[PDB]
RNA sequence: GCCCUGAAAAUGGAUGGCGCUCAAGCGUGUUACCUAUACUCUACCGUCAGGGUUGGAUGCCCUGACGAGUAGGCAGG
RNA sequence: AAGCUCGUAUCAGUUUUAUGAGGUAAAGCGAAAACUUUAAAUAUGUAAAAUGAAGAGCUUUUAGUGGGCCAUUUUUGGUAAGCAGAACUGGCGAUGCGGGAUGAACCGAACGUAGAGUUAAGGUGCCGGAAUACACGCUCAUCAGACACCACAAAAGGUGUUAG
RNA sequence: GGAAUACUGCCAGCUGGGACUGAGGACUGCGACGUAAGUCAAGGAUGCUGGCAUAAUGGUUAUAUGCCGCCCGUCUUGAAA
């Protein structure tokens, strides 16, 4: 769906003689809470044997983009399943925020390795701050300095079904 | 009635059965407590110690 | 739509005899009456008794009668019996007593005259004791019916 | 509720919310080929027909009863405003064995008097807040047959979890645009 | 004979509700409430905007 | 991941057909829209049920819920 | 079906509580995995809180019936491969309606006569009601593909293309 | 440092257009507005107006058009043929 970012804050069930369990922190991507909190729950047990109801989850917060309308190049870490093993990828997104360049990781992995939403897990999305340490060229490409290009051939959308004229693919 | 199980659980490798013994104790404990009675009748997480941790895969 | 009980199911109860005699239709009428403005259980007992087949209805001996009058606090008691009363030659006396019965042998209203009471009908009942005041309601022997 | 979430935030203090006590459940699916254990448990519950809603108290007992019924309904967290909406529009009362409109406070009174419930308003304080005659006061409403939602079901296909694109099991809070929806 | 909805008809609802003239006088559906200056602590943050 | 090869005969034929190629194909996301004897509301018919009826009672009034069907059963015509 | 009894009855193809079960090896922590104490419940019994229920128990009676096919699940034994023997639970039989172009076992949904609204499954170029919608990618087949697929040809071959 | 806006939710907030329905038949009820008189959208449609008064509406029938609809009964087996 429309992506928005959770900050999910979990725990060990408390009991008798036992205080202070592993506060385990997350951040998962997710259209809302109820599959957030899904999702937690799955890459806890993951990560470790802890069943829902052997945890706790004490907090989840929406983190918003902080500079949302800056552009900015993502380096993606995941991992995804399939009928081979598990796979690990990297990535690099230029987008304005977190939550766009993870619909667009996820749109492009079930566009190429046909890998869905319960098959991806999101290691971690980080900015790249340097130009130089961006690797792939279809990123390291739109970077240059004075940057330009045409669009050639534009399609125009009609709105009835005859037109008088031959249309114009000029632009 | 007792229990069957080899040294698969069958109720009614024996032993004798323990199927009633809490309902026999609540009978008494409830009428003592009948007795009793008739004689005179969102919890909070804080960080001091500790904090959240980011342990991912 | 997922019923948990059976649809269009009849409750049990009657609300006509197949008898087609007029006059026990007078007195179900009387006493369905009785019982729907009366809250005395004697009327709806009777009721339902005037419903119940000749099978289910037996007899009633004078002789019955008298030791049910023989009870201690239950002499004075007017006897109901929905349904014939019969005599009985095995009694040689026989007590003072109000009877109220659908049917009287000839036998069992000689007797019960000779004795010196009354035998009245239903509606004389009704009349008399509306809630069935200081009545006894006898039912005969069942299994004789083999 | 908010004050506490807030002074938690200041102190540095993590507030754990209070666990729910109330769900809002509407049967799913039709009354074909349903396995016997869980249409038994959705007669139990009285959700006898396709979008026939009931309350429920959340207790141990219940939970395990919902999650065996998870294939067949959509349930969740009702609000204050859907309980409203819900008994005002279409709450009817069971009184000697008949659907009997609550048009009037004096039905209410007639019947739940006994236990405190004088109006429609006593009878919503009732159930938002799980009350001593819970048991009494849900009985005595008639299960709510609520409409196909007006939009739609917003998804393609309702027989998979809402978590996973589909429409039934746990929802929580969506449950109340549901329930409008359906209303 | 016929059901009138409570929520559409005015008349039905403040005969179900004698409340309901006081919440429209009174505007209890947008009460405005007093406001207050609390602050989140800085570990919680630095916790929303850590990884 | 998609694409080609990865064998298949014999009357002329089939993603249902036409046709489709930045698809009208494949993966995925978001909406809108279409329509079942299903769901909601109403009217009406019948069945059953629960209340009332001393002033066609095999009736009359009020209310609620229901309505698939072979053998077979019961009832009214 | 008829009688008798009672209806704060009597229960339930359901959950929970206490008492059992393959102890199969992930408890953790012991005298040096060989110890012998524990734990969320897949999966059945007994007995007592949840939810539901206006009919229940007993005694006499009357009719029709007396095959199976398909699938899921577990289990024991097998083949090149199919599979066979059990037990459970569904579907069908007596059953119309929407959809899968079409149809015994597929997906929805069970049916009084009508009106209005909303939907299921399935769809929305045209046939044909409904976006030649919006968005990001991939593919060009000298008989693509539009599916039965977590199936058979399937082990691989390719100086096709994309992303790792 | 100060705002605004988005998003999600609530209102017993206001207001416009469209469609189907009008069951019931003296009164009785619960309410609303009023110092009262009384009035009201409050236990189910009334008011005003026009044309026609007959094949005009409608029925019946023959056809046409759109969609749908396999020929009945018996007998077998799950079932079909």
């Amino acid at each position: 769906a429309h992506f928005k970012e959770y900050q999910v804050i979990g725990r060990r069930l408390p009991t008798e003689s036992v205080p202070e369990p592993k506060l385990f922190r997350m951040r998962i991507f997710a259209s809302n809470e109820v599959i957030a909190k899904s999702r937690y729950w799955y890459f806890l047990q993951k990560l470790h044997k802890v069943k829902k109801a052997s945890g706790e989850i004490v907090s989840i917060n929406q983190i918003n983009e902080a500079h949302p309308t800056k552009v900015k190049n993502f380096g993606v870490w995941v991992r995804y399943d399939s009928r081979s093993g598990t796979h690990n990828m990297y990535k690099e997104i230029r987008d304005v925020s977190r939550v766009a360049a993870v619909e667009t990781l996820y749109q492009d992995m079930a566009a190429r390795h046909r890998a869905r939403f319960r098959s991806i897990h999101i290691l971690k999305v980080a900015e790249i701050e340097k130009t130089a340490d961006v690797k792939r060229q279809y990123v390291k490409q739109f970077l240059t300095k004075d940057l330009k290009f045409p669009l050639p051939h534009r399609v125009q959308k009609s709105t009835k079904t005859f037109s008088y004229k031959r249309p114009s693919t000029f632009y | 009635i007792v229990d069957i199980k080899a040294n698969q659980g069958k109720t009614g490798h024996i032993k004798h059965s323990k199927c009633r013994q809490e309902f026999l104790e609540r009978v008494k404990a409830n009428a003592a407590k009948r007795a009793e009675a008739k004689a005179q009748g969102s919890r909070i997480v804080s960080t001091e110690g500790n904090v959240p941790q980011t342990l991912a895969p | 739509i997922d019923h948990t009980s059976k649809q269009h199911k009849r409750s049990g109860h009657r609300t006509a005899p197949k008898s087609d005699n007029v006059y026990l239709k007078l007195l179900v009428k009387l006493y369905t009456f009785l019982a729907r403005r009366t809250d005395a259980p004697f009327n709806k007992v009777v009721l339902k008794a005037l419903f119940l087949s000749k099978i289910n209805r037996p007899p009633v001996s004078v002789s019955r009668i008298a030791r049910a009058l023989k009870q201690e606090g239950a002499a004075n008691k007017t006897v109901v019996v929905v349904g014939t009363v019969t005599d009985d030659a095995r009694i040689f006396e026989f007590p003072k007593t109000t009877v109220a019965a659908l049917r009287f042998t000839a036998g069992a209203r000689a007797k019960i005259v000779k004795a010196g009471g009354e035998c009245i009908t239903l509606d004389q009942l009704a009349v008399r004791a509306p809630k069935g005041q200081n009545t006894l309601i006898l039912r005969g022997p069942r299994n004789s019916r083999e | 509720i908010i004050q506490a979430k807030r002074d938690a935030k200041a102190a540095g203090s993590y507030y754990v919310e209070a666990q729910h006590k109330l769900v809002f459940v509407v049967r799913i699916k039709g009354i074909n080929k349903i396995p016997p254990k869980p249409r038994k448990v959705l007669q139990l519950l009285r959700l006898t027909r396709i979008n026939s809603g009931t309350f429920v108290k959340v207790t141990k007992a219940t939970l395990e009863l919902l999650k065996l019924i998870e294939p067949y309904v959509a349930y969740g967290y009702p609000s204050y405003s859907t309980i409203r909406q819900l008994v005002y529009k279409r709450g009817f009362g069971k009184i000697n064995k008949q659907r009997v409109p609550l048009s009037d406070n004096a039905i209410i009174e007639a019947n739940l008097g006994k236990y405190g419930i004088l109006s429609i308003d006593d009878l919503i304080h009732e159930i938002i807040t799980v009350g001593p005659h819970f048991k009494q006061a849900n009985n005595f409403l008639w299960p709510f047959k609520l409409s196909n939602p007006s939009g739609g079901w917003g998804v393609p296909r309702k027989f998979k979890h809402f978590i996973q694109g589909g429409s039934f099991g746990n929802r929580e809070e969506f449950i109340n645009k549901l329930v409008k929806s359906m209303n | 004979v016929l059901k009138k909805n409570p929520l559409k008809n005015k008349q039905v609802l403040l005969r179900l509700n004698p409340y309901a003239k006081v919440f429209a006088a009174e505007k209890l559906g947008s009460k405005k409430a007093e406001k207050t200056g609390t602050k989140p602590a800085a570990v919680f943050t630095e916790t929303l905007k850590h990884d």
